[PDB]
């Protein structure tokens, strides 16, 4: 149902770019990156 | 792929 309005990633979340020109999610939480968040 | 933190 359409796309919320608070928060892209909870905390322990950086989005970062990575790659070459794409932006991800380096998860502190438990140290990893995801081009997507979570939660959306 | 990915950057493997």
């Amino acid at each position: 149902f359409e796309i919320p309005d608070d928060v892209p990633l909870p905390a322990g979340w950086e989005m970062a770019k990575t790659s070459s020109g794409q932006r991800y999610f380096l998860n502190h939480i438990d140290q990893t990156t995801t081009w997507q968040d979570p939660r959306k | 792929p990915l950057p493997p933190y």
